[PDB]
């Protein structure tokens, strides 16, 4: 009742009340996916009701030509991550005249959302990003949560009720590392779609999609473009 | 002011790598101070450089290079450096500190050789940056080029052993026409294997024309 | 308080903004709608005595010629935005030499919502967010557009749009009286019954204030004998 | 010294559904040549290109602030970057260094809205304007009058007022350069022409006289 | 306790920094982390747990190359174990810069306990969480093992056992000789250790981490081959039972 | 440069030639020095044009500002204070500058003079340029409040002509404005290789 | 130096400095303003006889300029800040312009006063 | 001025002159320019006296605060780096053309020279001040790998001397310094002791 209005005092079990607050954020907007393959990474957001408190919101950013990004949570810390990413992307070309990696960026993250973890007054950015990119070193996936602890993953899910979406993902892995695109697309679209409540089903006016890979400068694309990729859909059993 | 300076500088490209050389002098002015230092480093397996002008300055710049290979070569992620980018770093640095009227009286070459690909780079102190197979610092410009140009105009296919004698041939006539040279100088070389460096060598020379 | 400003609820949401957004619902209404060729934007004035001559009550401003806004909420708070956006606008003309959309124009008016701590946070800086909420819209490049804005950094684009005290009879009654190809008379008419509708007075003819915006013309502000013609109905 | 001079011309043509942007390939310092392939043009968008000379230095970190501001507006507004705005940015980006200015020297050319041609000239502190034809650079004062009179028609008498075409221009610029190499030194080893059309961008280089 | 608890600026009666304990209270919750000195150089074991299966092979590491020559192995928070990274990476390098010289051991454990025990006295920030271990070899000198806890304590040791089992551990490296035998016939006492010592059910599974420096690597920081890894393992798993 | 500017009973009129030179080199010969700064203002340029330019589209900036902010037109001598003040910070760097404000406001028409140095005065007839002496001797005999618009034309006109005959670092065309009560308008960018004959030339 | 954010919200907005600060505004010598076709009046009551007072000292009424005027209804010593950083801008305004100031544009400047010190930190 | 340092194998040796001037005065004839650093390192100072001194003592400081914590001997290439920072940092306000010397446990003796510029030479020996010009030709005909330590004592007193002569800004008495693992020793040579040559005549 006294530890639980600070991000500096230690309770007597080790923990930080308001960062699992903070956390607590994250898993509440709508459900975003991210997967990758031996030459191809693929994002996906599911735009919720697209009428109604969730009119039209954009849940992709662009933040260069071989890294683009998904967010959970808050969009203000959001857009100020983004432009921080941009900015040190410049930086990096202008500079070596070369790409930026991933790893590299995520580190700078990390870093820059520790610090108000520790000294007064301050509270931690209180948003969830799925970052893709693809470098030297082939494609990359990478998780990032408000505490600056950042993961990398083989294929993630983060928002609403995304442990169905885990399950699912965990069923069917050994499927990935053979499929091309269109195969890795249907696969994340089945994945997402066990987050709705038994109804509502996909359309192509909720659903924004991105992908990058060896030959894609990180592609975007709308809702009028999803419908060549919704077909092969069969109905929810 | 520079007080301690060096001089000229070659480098030249055959297939599948790259060829440097110098001498080893620290002149003050006039004066023969310094004879045994070297004025060529190593970056990295597949990165060389060499400097003219002041020695301090190149001290500095060497320092900061290490220490960035070093940070580099630390978190392990299977990237590293290449030769354009310690290229564009070297030129935005020297830019930069020459845009506040404070330069570094220097003459940056560097070689390499990357993925089938090599490079042979071109620094000055006021970021003047081009990339060409063949250059040369100081009186190396005018003594030296038109030699290498002449062979390359010619035979743009050159092989090691090539470079290396064409190498020897023109430190040969800088020392006989240039007054801040000695006769003691490194020539190194870049392949797919590594970066190697040759000891303290000397140039055959001829005198006969003093009996007319 | 003992509670901080800057600070997380074991609901994942701030406390001064989920504050801040429950005094919008203390303000006038507002509305806006968009057609294929021009944006109509209405606002209600809440007078308290038959003195106060409302000529001074001015709720609908002009970002541009091309751009207006109106908002609800605390009008003090409000007019320290609208400088900000009329400077951007004149910078980016001055810059580049041509016209600010309206995308650009509500991301630059949002980014400056969240920014605010009780500590150093550059001197000079804000203590707390603005309690406003704001309604833009225009003609651009592409076709009218029209936006929304909440003081959380959350903007939207929509089509029919309304805010103020009574927000939830003004939507319910919305969603069935619109489609795509409407035109600005009945949209107009629409707009009015509904203010009609949800007004608290008898609906005078200077108890509101209106304008539109389509490719032709720029920014208009009906006059007084104007908003007669039309209320005739 | 802060400067130096590396030599070197440009030259721009518009037209009604094209534009056309020349230049040299050498750089030179002093009394010597450092490389024989240098060229100035560059590309910028699918339907804009710039062309710069002067201090090599100078002429290449300009480049990188502009394409970085691209990729910024392209960023915030969702969308490409005209030729206009482009101009009206480099304008305030030299104005900027205004009391320890650039040295460089540049053009502009591309395609308009409509899709007509359009090309602009500035000078080292920012004050710029649209043409039809120019050639700034260290061979200037040999091309215009040629320009003028070969596409303006002037000190002739009964001369129609014929358009021009893409393979006239062509031809001429070629023999213009062709000529302005006899007589200039900082002028030569190569040729680089950059064509913007409604359908994209084409690059042709040409061999010219050593010395 | 009133208020006591609630700043690193208030002694209690008995006197003490609770806000301290409250902190290393962390470490006792995260995975082991051992390492021992024998002869020509240090070995760390840690071992990173299993957890959503769904991550890659070397994932949250937990064994950063601080420099060429020294290695780092946490147990606690890994925010602020990187920033203590980061930390020492600077010093070691500033250190460099200014004398000329590969930094010593010594040196650097003092200085990264003075700037943690900076935190353990004002309000306005929060104690670190992580509890780490040095490692270093060197010719002039030997092998140096070191420690620091969140208070700001170096003591120079030949073997630790920071983790949640901080007991029961220890003496599994008692009966060693972590004086006289190589660094070479180590890793197997190493690896039984902290598989004998994990709880099957309590936990699904885990991953085991590993490193190296002394003589044979030429005082380099480098992670352990996988050739002998195999091994490693094979004479654990047989040894259990 | 050449710029000549007068008011009389049907407002102002001002004009200018179409030259511009690097030393001893015509660079340009095309050039526009009546600077439109709004449909109510007008300029005018000499000296440095970057500075002419940029410091009178920041006058532009600046009076859009103003009229959003207070909802009335600014006149001309807020703007030529606005100009002068923004323009004395620089006092002794190295800016060159020499313009006219030309406008109509609630105290009827307005003509300005401004420079770099600090002066800033009223008037009735002003010329400015490396020809201004040639043009002022051939305005005074001639000028008249109680003019017609014609008139005035071919006044202006021969001035910059005889103005330009004399002058090395001037001619080219001449174009004339012409301010009125509701705006201002464009009236004719004549060439001066057609004035000769036209004239007694 | 000092922020503490004095100002801040509450469960329904309902900022309570400013009640409390329009609350102290309940009380403070009440005026009136009126206007006519050919003269503006504007009095204000005395709370006190106070015999041994020197009356011109304790002045409600005061001007900003040869064309305004104001009254008060509040503190003295926060009324007497603003009528002076009002007059300063009054007259730093006619020396950029030409000409003198209208009511709507000074009512403006205290205003933002105002509001900024109701945003503003330590303040 | 004129200062030389030789190196030898357990060991090293200083030599230095005892003047200054400030014009064609001379303000003092005995100075002493070896500065003791540490225990067993040394340093000569030339070009101006207060930039050498106020050098000297900050490299001191830094150097007795550097030491107490370790508990270690310092090295000669520490303190030889600490001047090299010292002197590049400021290469337009100071001229002070330095020399060290000096004898630790891992290296023996060391010699090392920082000119006015800031850079940083290990050589066999070492020589600098305005009278060194004269003598860049003796050291190179008599030096020879394998001396010992008297060899190389009066290999220097004979260099300051003939330096001595033909300089107008050098002379006076002729102070010497031997460092070695045992400890130091120094000397001073003056009058009949310095070396003497005999004079050309016709």
């Amino acid at each position: 009742n006294q530890y639980d209005n600070d991000v500096t005092v230690w309770s007597p079990q080790g923990r930080i009340h308001q960062i699992e607050y903070a956390m607590e954020a994250v898993k509440q907007g709508s459900a975003t996916v991210g997967l990758k393959s031996k030459t191809h990474a693929v994002l996906v957001a599911l735009k919720r009701a697209q009428s109604e408190l969730a009119a039209h919101q954009k849940k992709i950013l662009h933040v260069d030509n071989h890294i683009g990004i998904s967010i959970a949570g808050l969009t203000a810390d959001a857009r100020l991550l983004c432009n921080f990413m941009r900015q040190e992307c410049l930086d990096s070309r202008f500079v070596f005249d070369r790409p930026l990696p991933v790893s590299r960026l995520v580190s700078l993250i990390g870093s820059k959302t520790q610090i108000p973890t520790q000294r007064y007054g301050r509270r931690p950015y209180g948003v969830g990003l799925l970052i893709a990119g693809y470098d030297d070193m082939g494609p990359h996936i990478f998780q990032t949560c408000p505490s600056a602890n950042y993961f990398d993953c083989r294929a993630m899910s983060i928002g609403a009720r995304s442990q169905s979406a885990r399950t699912y993902l965990e069923r069917h892995m050994s499927e990935f590392m053979e499929c091309n695109l269109n195969e890795l697309v249907k696969h994340g679209l089945r994945a997402l779609r066990e987050t709705l409540p038994a109804e509502q089903d996909l359309t192509t006016k909720n659903v924004s999609i991105g992908i990058v890979g060896k030959d894609l400068e990180f592609t975007i694309y709308d809702d009028d473009d999803v419908s060549p990729f919704l077909e092969g859909l069969e109905e929810r059993p | 002011n520079p007080m301690v300076t060096g001089t000229s500088v070659l480098g030249v490209k055959f297939e599948g790598g790259v060829v440097i050389a110098a001498d080893m002098l620290g002149s003050y002015g006039s004066l023969a101070r310094f004879r045994n230092i070297s004025r060529i480093m190593r970056v990295n397996n597949s990165t060389m450089l060499g400097a003219s002008g002041d020695y301090a300055d190149f001290q500095y710049l060497k320092q900061v290079l290490g220490q960035m290979v070093i940070d580099e070569e630390l978190l392990g992620d299977g990237h590293s450096y290449s030769p354009r980018a310690i290229h564009s770093w070297l030129t935005r640095a020297m830019y930069s500190r020459r845009s506040k009227m404070n330069p570094l009286w220097n003459t940056m070459v560097i070689g390499g050789y990357a993925d089938g690909e090599s490079f042979l780079g071109y620094v000055d102190m006021l970021g003047v940056a081009y990339e060409a197979p063949s250059l040369a610092t100081g009186y190396g410009a005018y003594l030296a080029q038109p030699l290498l140009r002449e062979v390359l105009e010619k035979q743009p296919v050159l092989s090691q052993t090539e470079a290396r004698d064409l190498v020897e041939r023109c430190m040969r006539v800088l020392y006989y026409r240039d007054a801040r040279s000695y006769n003691r100088f490194q020539t190194a070389t870049v392949t797919e294997k590594g970066v190697e460096i040759e000891g303290p060598l000397s140039t055959e020379t001829n005198w006969d024309i003093a009996h007319m | 308080y003992d509670r901080g400003v800057n600070t997380f609820s074991p609901e994942g949401r701030l406390f001064q903004v989920e504050y801040d957004i429950e005094a919008i619902k203390l303000g006038s209404t507002a509305i806006g709608i968009q057609t294929s060729e021009g944006v109509c934007l209405a606002v209600e004035k809440r007078i308290t005595s038959p003195l106060m001559e409302p000529s001074s009550i001015e709720k609908i401003v002009e970002i541009d010629a091309h751009i207006g806004c109106a908002m609800s909420g605390l009008i003090a708070d409000a007019k320290t935005l609208i400088d900000k956006a009329r400077v951007e606008t004149q910078n980016h003309w001055f810059t580049y030499n041509e016209t600010m959309t309206v995308e650009s124009v509500t991301q630059a008016v949002s980014n400056l919502a969240l920014q605010f701590g009780e500590e150093d946070a550059d001197p000079g800086a804000m203590s707390r967010p603005f309690g406003v909420a704001l309604l833009f819209g225009g003609v651009d490049e592409k076709g009218p557009q029209l936006f929304h804005m909440d003081p959380s950094g959350t903007f939207v684009q929509c089509d029919a749009r309304a805010i103020g005290s009574a927000s939830e009879g003004a939507q319910s009654s919305l969603q069935e009286l619109y489609h795509k190809s409407m035109t600005l008379k009945e949209a107009i008419k629409s707009s009015l019954i509904i203010l009609k509708q949800v007004m608290e007075e008898k609906l005078n003819a200077t108890n509101i204030e209106l304008a539109t915006v389509q490719p032709g013309q720029n920014f208009h502000m009906f006059t007084k004998e104007e908003l007669e013609e039309v209320i005739k109905d | 010294s802060p400067y130096v001079f590396n030599g070197g011309t440009i030259l721009a043509i518009a037209g009604e559904d094209f534009a056309i942007v020349a230049s040299d390939t050498r750089l030179s310092e002093g009394f010597s040549i450092h490389t024989r392939d240098s060229p100035k043009c560059y590309k910028l968008t699918d339907k804009t290109v710039i062309g710069c000379s002067g201090f090599h230095g100078d002429c290449l970190t300009l480049t990188k602030i502009i394409e970085a501001r691209l990729k910024m507006y392209k960023h915030s507004n969702n969308k490409a970057m005209t030729t206009g705005a482009i101009a009206a940015m480099l304008s305030t980006i030299l104005y900027s260094r205004r009391f320890f200015p650039y040295y460089v020297y540049n053009i502009i050319g591309g395609l308009d809205e409509e899709g007509k041609g359009a090309v602009y000239s500035f000078d080292p502190v920012g004050s710029y304007q649209r043409d039809s034809f120019k050639a700034g650079g260290s061979a200037s004062a040999m091309l215009q009058p040629l320009l003028d009179n070969q596409v303006g028609f002037k000190n002739m008498q009964n001369v129609e007022h014929v358009p021009l075409s893409l393979d006239r221009a062509m031809r001429l610029v070629k023999d213009v350069f062709i000529s302005a190499a006899e007589r200039d030194v900082y002028t030569g080893d190569a040729l680089r022409i950059c064509i913007v059309t409604k359908e994209g961008i084409r690059e042709e280089t040409v061999s010219l006289r050593k010395d | 306790g009133t208020g006591y608890d609630l700043s690193a600026s208030t002694f209690s009666p008995d006197g003490r920094v609770f806000q301290v304990e409250y902190a290393m209270k962390a470490v006792e919750n995260s995975s082991t982390a051992i390492g021992i000195r024998c002869k020509d150089g240090v070995v760390f074991g840690v071992e990173k747990l299993v957890l959503s299966k769904l991550y890659e092979e070397g994932s949250n590491k937990r064994l950063f190359n601080v420099d060429r020559h020294v290695g780092m192995a946490v147990a606690g928070l890994l925010a602020d174990a990187r920033s203590l990274a980061d930390i020492a990476r600077e010093e070691a390098s500033n250190f460099r810069s200014n004398f000329g010289y590969n930094i010593p051991l010594k040196h650097l454990a003092d200085r990264v306990a003075m700037y943690v025990h900076a935190y353990t006295l004002y309000s306005a920030v929060r104690p670190f969480g992580c509890s780490f271990m040095l490692g270093s070899y060197s010719v002039n000198d030997g092998a140096q093992l070191y420690m620091i806890d969140p208070s700001g304590v170096s003591y120079g040791y030949w073997g630790c056992a920071i983790g949640k089992a901080r007991q029961a551990a220890k003496t599994e490296i008692e009966k060693l000789q972590m004086k006289e035998m190589t660094c070479r016939d180590i890793v197997k006492e190493v690896a039984k250790i902290i598989y004998i010592v994990h709880d099957e059910v309590k936990d699904k599974a885990f991953e085991l981490e590993l490193s190296w420096v002394g003589e044979l690597t030429n005082g380099r920081h480098e992670i352990v081959p996988k050739d002998i890894r195999e091994e490693a393992e094979k004479y654990a798993k047989e040894s259990l039972k | 440069t050449t710029t000549l500017a007068f008011k009389f009973r049907h407002g102002v009129i001002v004009a200018a030639d179409s030259r511009a030179t690097a030393g001893a080199y015509i660079a340009s010969q095309t050039v526009k020095k009546v600077i439109e700064i709004n449909p109510y203002l007008l300029g005018t340029m000499a000296g440095g044009a970057a500075d002419c330019s940029f410091w009178e589209r920041l006058l532009a900036r600046q009076c859009r500002i103003y009229e959003l902010r207070n909802k009335e037109r600014i006149s001309v001598a807020a703007a030529s204070k606005l100009l002068a003040n923004m323009v004395y910070q620089y006092k002794g760097m190295g800016l060159s500058m020499g313009t006219m404000i030309c406008g109509w406001d609630k105290r009827g028409p307005g003509l300005y003079y401004v420079d770099s140095e600090g002066n800033r005065i009223s008037g009735a007839t002003f010329s400015v340029g490396s020809g201004s002496v040639y043009a002022y001797g051939v305005m005074d005999r001639g000028y008249s409040y109680d003019l017609e618009v014609e008139q005035a034309y071919d006044l202006a006109r021969r001035a910059i002509y005889q103005a330009t005959y004399r002058d090395a670092y001037s001619g080219g065309a001449v174009n004339l404005y012409h301010v009125r009560e509701d705006g201002w308008i464009r009236v004719s960018s004549d060439n001066v290789a057609d004035l000769h004959e036209k004239y007694s030339g | 130096s000092y922020d503490r954010a004095i100002t801040v919200f509450s469960p329904d907005g309902h900022l309570f400095q400013v009640e409390y600060a329009q609350e102290a505004v309940k009380k403070g010598s009440t005026a009136v303003g009126v206007r006519g076709r050919d003269i503006v009046v504007l009095g204000v009551e005395k709370k006190s006889v106070a015999k041994l007072q020197d009356e011109r000292t304790v002045r409600k009424i005061c001007a900003l300029d040869d064309n305004v005027c104001m009254a008060f209804a509040g503190l003295t010593a926060d009324a007497r800040i603003v009528i002076n950083r009002a007059r300063v801008e009054c007259q730093s305004h006619r020396l950029t312009v030409e000409d003198p100031v209208t009511v709507e544009y000074i009512t403006r400047y205290i205003a933002s006063l105002k509001q900024r010190y109701t945003q503003s930190n330590g303040r | 001025t004129t200062i030389m340092a030789v190196q030898f194998d357990g060991g090293v040796v200083l030599g230095a002159d005892s003047r200054t001037t400030t014009g064609s005065y001379i303000a003092n004839r005995v100075t002493d320019k070896l500065t003791p650093i540490h225990d067993r390192i040394f340093c000569c100072r030339s070009g101006s006296a207060a930039d050498t001194q106020a050098v000297a003592d900050a490299v001191t400081y830094q150097l007795g605060f550097h030491s107490i914590e370790l508990n270690e001997p310092p090295l000669v290439h520490t303190a030889a780096s600490l001047f090299k920072e010292m002197c590049y940092r400021y290469r337009e306000d100071l001229m002070a053309g330095i020399i060290i010397a000096g004898w630790d446990p891992q290296e023996g003796g060391q010699v090392y020279s920082v000119p006015m510029g800031g850079m940083m030479v290990r050589q066999s020996f070492a020589i600098g001040g305005s009278g060194s010009s004269y003598i860049y030709g003796y050291v190179d005909a008599t030096y020879r790998e394998g001396m010992t330590k008297e060899e190389c004592l009066q290999f220097t007193a004979n260099a300051l001397a003939l330096a001595m002569e033909r300089d107008g800004s050098s002379g006076g008495v002729i102070r010497l310094a031997a460092i070695a693992e045992s400890g130091v020793e120094r000397q001073v040579l003056l009058g009949d002791q310095i070396p003497k040559f005999a004079v050309a005549t016709l």
